[PDB]
């Protein structure tokens, strides 16, 4: 469909993820 | 694609008159409507959108109605300033975006 | 207050490809898909194509299949696309568009100046 | 507790620029995106812009699109938004946002008291 | 941009009694609905989100219904402290976040 | 064989301070990120905040935003929660937690003993 | 944030015999859960990560199952030493972390 | 961590022929690799790192291919020498460093 | 020509600690951080630790958390692993590594011959 | 280590054009990279430090630019002394020195 | 002017012993670390080895790891590189080096004449 | 009050060499380090070279590393640098120098008259 | 060698004015640096040390700034006496020692 | 040279009382610090070397710690004969000897 919406969806979760790896790199 | 048919072509008025342009369409498109006016030298420019619609800092003097396949714009009360081509534009859902003719609001 | 400044037109021979950009100002570019409509000098309006917000999926007018190709360079806040296999029927004011956003309006709100296109001998 | 405090306000006249500033308190400005909401005189409630965390995208209502912009300073602690080419219908009370944080939930909970803007002659 | 339309304008009632304040959106926006009490002279302050999930620290009367277009807030228990204007907002995905006009509780 | 103990709970008065401490033994403390549970006598548990290796960011739960302030001492070997305008919501059992250590597991698996803070007159 | 609720509250049996513990999210969280254990007295224990992946030191008649909403955590053959309060957590990504109500087991 | 599993557990082979040894992570690793080689009694020596470069002074018959969380090393043309035990390696950032299962060669 | 000796092993009842060297020969030891890799005699290797060149970080694996404890002395060009509180899943032949040197390769090029450490009673 | 490639191996040239010679990392080496000019039966001279700026007592000619993996050295007017071997060297923190494999020179 | 020569080139078989000297002249050789650079018959350049300025650290390539070893003595104004456990693909011309002196820049200014080293029978 | 002469200019062919004197006076010489000081035509200033003060260290610009040898002489109360495979760009006004004697910065107090070199033919 | 580079190359002011002269340091020197004043026919005398110390029987009215690469030399209020070329020179661990290239302060 | 900085400039306190002075100095000057009491008339005399040795012949109650930039000297108990000016000197390697401004004791 060529009529589909061609944007970015202005409500996508503006905040950081506060999940992610909070570890040190052991690597 | 969905051939898109405005009737008049031409249609000619005064300052302060009353005028419908229609337009028709082939085949059903819901409310996916779209309408231009193109003054002359210049872009065209949006005035109503989902056929009803009016878009932003277009003046309440402009109007329009229809569902299906029969559309129509109504203008209050034609201004002088109001004078130039109309397009019909159409964004149905699984066809392509097509346009219309243009009708040409000619004074006197 | 966001203007789109269409460059690249002339004249052009038949079968010879062609370059035309977009370039854009204070528009948030990268959110916005955008739009390329066509007027002929018979006053009529053909939609081109749309390239969406970050040119994953892109889509023509059966009329230029094949022949014109569009690019989007959110990076360099421009908008291109290049035509090839060009014809007489081409001949036309090329305007660029900016799709409305909404959910499911397919309108144009802020259109271009227009760059002018011409193919003959 | 957090509060957010707003600031930079006055009265201006159509055309020429002006600088708000939302200097957070005791909020963890920086995992956090804000937003700007417009409350007209007439009583109606109007969203303006948000930014993200780090600033990589913005988004823009089509009222203020070109005529707004949104820069979030994490260090400071603080957030702004620059305004160009008023008008008449710009004319209302500011009110700074945070967003509540949910994964698919576009709500405020700590508003700020707000910043009054005047547009006229 | 979607229009939200919230009804009705102006609702008095005294206290104790039962008010329910209704939202109709332009089309289907699923259940990303919220709601806010703004007293006059402060920030209105938020109340429901997804439409019926109580947001921390707000009292157990107040309770959100309906999804698609028809929306409704329900208040078990008018209280004095409770008399506020009423917004009712929308996050839908691929659209703007828009308001309601904001309806007004006036004691008797 | 790592094992978290906590301390500086008791009893204060609401809108008072209190200081929380989870010096660690035996543990490689800098490599790891460290969390905060809270268990209500209604046997229910609530998360409360976390850290990075480094202190780099830091992430509270709604219900604790503004009003807790968590910090780490690596050198001193132990993690602090400083509590700030506390009320009747926040009495309960406070855990100390260990990140997992995962890619993208945030899962616990050396719990503390629990410290106890009571908010009442 | 997501609530988690954890069905049956209390499922009482004896030893020997094979129980199920449902967990259940208002979204879909992926299969970014855990479970836990806490017998009277004492600070949880972890059990499973990443919803099937049994945790070291765990013995193997727990076993973990489900994705996307829907989660089960099954012991194999009930043993006198597993009496105690299960939590069921997630830790989805842009979400903060919410633990279940605590489902108990109790003898005969 | 992350699980490594490879496949066949026992290939078995002839002088001359062509093996594929395949070792497949549980979760993307991007392209940090490292394949080795343990004969029997021996501490087992380095092959191949980054998944596609040969170490020095490895024979160039060994070959490594592929990225994300599909590996494969193959052997052009098996030596009387190459009958040993091969062991796949990540070192994947923010990851401990976890090893194979063990793939045999058994000579015909 | 790089090789690395160990030494310490022989056979322990659990819960006893247990001191393991890896005196390395004509290698630049300190310019290298070094692993122990361990051997299961169900032939599977398992990581155990690292120590960086000059000491400044340790990582363990998580069956190892706590209990073993990493150290190197770059005077005596060798290094050390002790474990406290063993138990049965620790048998197994302990081996020394050398990292590669490259900028993100954490691989084992010069491994060391192998000591057998036992559990039992 | 970082292998250098230095592209392309030989470029033939006459007296007085403009010659650019290319050195590819495989991997970010920010802008430290040294190029050398060796004329055969000498050892090689050094030309350009990092990446950029020129070394002292050779002529103003000899131009460098790049930063990240793509490094390039331009010789604006080639005159006929300039003709050797070049080789690009990268001296990146916390990785070994290594050189390109070395592009040649051409008369006509 | 500054002017290195080095010797001690010669033939040798495999596995067998050679010393190197860069013997320096009219340098304030105590001042700058030096490098040793290879040069094999294919016309590439490998870099070998490095050491201090007072002989605190050394570096060294992972293809000459354990097997070379270079000392410097300051007294003599000279650099030694001694070789052990030789092989074919060691049969190079070997060229002294200096490093520039610069604050983070490890280039090579002032090299020597060049040894040649064969290793055959 | 201390000043410092020098003397031994003139006009040198290119590749001559050439003796330059900095005789102290009222100064405690032995105690003190000294810099050479270049000062192009073009009113650029370029350090040339530094001696310790029992004359054990010595540093110089890599402009003329190993062309100049600077030397002290502590019964004599003066200080000697002479310069060898001279060149155009060594003709500049050349002043002594006397380091400050602080802790960690090299910074220049009592400065010399100056003594003119100039090499042309 | 780290280049020093100085800002404004010329700079003119009457008696009374207070004029600001930078020097900018190719990377970090921390608060290595030293300015210095040179009337004409004269050896350059030292001015500030550590960047921001007045040195001994130099008037107060001038004042050094600065820390990294961007430092400031600023006169309170300009003498006829104080008209002369101003280097800045930097003492760097580790770096030899460069200067700048100059500022002028010319008369009105 | 290195600054010494003793704070406070002057405190005040009765007999009987508890005091300490601290001196800040520019830069780690390790531990070669002394102490040096000055009573109006008179030259100054020594109380403690090596910032926590205490000298011979002086009062038990003197007491002086600290290492690197941060040293104090306490007295215990202050005594009537006990007021006067105290400085701070260090006299660390290839620095000069600079003394502190001297802070005064004044009774009650």
């Amino acid at each position: 469909d060529p009529n589909a919406n061609p944007n970015v969806d202005p409500n996508a979760n503006p905040n950081v993820d506060p999940n992610a790896n909070p570890n040190a790199n052991p690597n | 694609d969905i051939q898109m048919t405005q009737s008049p072509s031409t249609l000619s008025a005064s300052v302060g008159d009353r005028v419908t342009i229609t337009c028709r369409a082939s085949q059903s498109v819901s409310t996916s409507l779209a309408w231009y006016q193109q003054k002359p030298g210049k872009a065209p420019n949006l005035l109503i959108y989902q056929a009803s619609t009016l878009y932003r800092g277009v003046p309440s003097r402009f109007s329009g109605s229809g569902s299906g396949t029969e559309f129509t714009l109504t203008i209050g009360s034609l201004q002088p300033d109001d004078f130039a081509t109309y397009y019909c534009q159409h964004y149905n859902s699984y066809s392509r975006i097509t346009f219309g003719q243009g009708t040409r609001l000619e004074i006197k | 207050q966001v203007q789109l400044v269409e460059s690249g037109g002339g004249v052009v021979q038949p079968g010879r490809s062609l370059r035309l950009s977009c370039a854009a100002s204070r528009l948030t570019f990268r959110n916005f898909g955008m739009h390329w409509v066509r007027q002929t000098p018979g006053k009529g309006l053909e939609w081109v194509a749309v390239i969406w917000h970050d040119g994953s999926n892109k889509f023509y007018a059966d009329s230029v299949e094949g022949r014109f190709t569009i690019s989007r360079d959110n990076s360099k806040n421009t908008l291109y696309l290049q035509m090839n296999s060009l014809r007489d029927e081409d001949t036309a004011i090329y305007y660029c568009a900016k799709d409305w956003g909404g959910a499911s309006d397919r309108v144009f709100d802020y259109w271009g100046r227009g760059t002018l296109v011409i193919v003959s001998s």
